[PDB]
């Protein structure tokens, strides 16, 4: 799921 | 293994709408990948411009996000960028770039760049010259040729020399007048030319010339 | 930051090691995976590292990096001539909600010094024809980057109408290669016999001195 956004660490 | 180029004009007028394109071969784009578009202008470093996946998912550079559009077409392959009302400002090598998104945000691979100039300024053909060394020899002999007088980015310059290798230098152009000169200098062995000959061929595909000079003796 | 902090240049030998590092405010790095990118005058960049310390398939293991929190840092040992480069950081700024580059470092390649190879050129008829007359000088495959040169009409120092441009570091040789171009008007051009172009570079106290007469023809 993570991979369909762009974004910071977790 | 993914496979990317870039299309598009190489000149655009201030105002208009910057228009490209990127073929995507070798790779699903329906996978979890984002697809955008990164920009470097002359001597300057680089810039992220934004990306999309197939979800239709966008993110965008905060300072353009009103005048950029990036989106997909998986029927096609295609990943577009459009940005409008460009200036002078927007000159730049834009790159096609495969991107894994989510925490890792890495950019492979990315596409060999396509050159655009935003101007008002005329498209003109290079005028080429050629430089052979003057009345009055080593190892080595070197000539080239003087590019002169054109307009936009960019020219090739590569040399014939037949099945003889050589050693070239290709300067990088100077602007002057709203023109760019650059030369390139070829180096050959001193018992090559003038019996073998040396060509070079300067192509200029924003005004669609290519023009070759054979390096004859003085 | 809009843009990561790196050096502008490291220089060192093959063999040698050297790190470069990008920085971004505080800890933000720490939120972030960094990537790295080699871009080859006339080249697009291409991946490196990613995710701090991964190595693309194909990618030697001389090229590993870390990402400490504050700063990441790219190492790469046992430097070869194919490896002069910039080098480019990125990662998501989680506070701009953008992805940002390093400003980006050049790396040199270091090598023995070598005088430049000079060569002087005569205008074309072709372009006297319509006007002007470019007097072309090649100094090639010299380092290191630092270079003066004069030029000289009839023995007599010309300052206006030059225009020199450099070449990115050879991948292969480690050199640099400038083009030095006097431009004059035609009528001036035939006013005068000899052009010169002098190199002065640190491989001589003395010039190197190129020159054609106008009267060998």
């Amino acid at each position: 799921g993570e991979e369909g956004k762009r974004g910071a660490r977790g | 293994q993914v496979q990317l180029e870039e299309s598009g004009p190489g000149l655009v007028r201030p105002s208009e709408t910057l228009s490209l394109s990127c073929t995507v071969s070798g790779f699903p784009m329906s996978e979890s990948y984002f697809w955008g578009w990164i920009r470097q202008s002359p001597g300057k470093g680089l810039e992220w411009l934004g990306s999309v996946i197939h979800t239709g998912t966008t993110y965008y550079r905060p300072s353009l996000e009103s005048r950029l559009t990036i989106a997909m077409d998986p029927s096609k392959n295609q990943v577009s960028l459009s940005l409008t009302s460009v200036t002078v400002a927007d000159s730049a090598m834009y790159y096609c770039v495969r991107i894994r998104g989510g925490s890792s945000n890495w950019l492979d691979p990315w596409g060999p760049g396509i050159v655009v100039t935003a101007s008002s300024a005329k498209t003109t053909p290079p005028s080429v010259y050629p430089l052979a060394p003057g009345c009055g020899t080593g190892s080595s002999v070197t000539l080239g040729c003087l590019v002169k007088g054109y307009f936009p980015e960019s020219v090739t310059v590569t040399w014939n020399s037949g099945s003889l290798s050589s050693s070239v230098h290709t300067f990088p152009a100077l602007l002057q007048s709203g023109l760019y000169t650059m030369s390139s200098s070829v180096t050959v062995p001193s018992s090559t030319w003038p019996s073998q000959t040396v060509t070079c061929s300067v192509a200029h595909p924003a005004s669609s010339t290519t023009v070759d000079k054979k390096i004859e003796p003085r | 930051q809009s843009v990561w902090t790196q050096p502008p240049s490291v220089s060192a030998a093959p063999g040698q090691k050297v790190t470069i590092s990008c920085s971004g405010d505080d800890s933000i790095l720490r939120s972030a995976f960094v990537s790295w990118y080699q871009q080859v005058p006339g080249s697009a960049p291409k991946l490196v590292i990613f995710d701090d310390r991964q190595r693309p398939s194909g990618i030697p293991a001389r090229f590993s990096g870390s990402n400490s929190g504050t700063t990441a840092t790219l190492d790469i040992a046992g430097l070869q001539r194919g490896d002069e480069a910039d080098y480019y950081c990125a990662a998501w700024n989680g506070r701009l909600s953008a992805f940002v580059f390093g400003s980006g470092t050049k790396l040199e390649i270091k090598r023995a010094d070598a005088a430049p190879t000079v060569s002087i050129f005569p205008p074309s008829s072709e372009q006297l024809t319509s006007g002007g007359a470019s007097v072309v000088c090649f100094l090639n495959n010299f380092y290191p980057k630092d270079i003066n040169v004069k030029w000289k009409i009839d023995g007599s120092e010309r300052q206006n109408g030059v225009l020199n441009s450099w070449t990115d570091q050879d991948s292969k040789d480690s050199t640099y290669s400038m083009s030095s171009t006097l431009t004059l008007t035609k009528d001036e051009y035939e006013r005068h016999n000899s052009y010169t172009c002098e190199a002065t570079h640190k491989t001589s106290t003395s010039p190197i001195v190129k020159s054609f007469n106008r009267n060998e023809c």
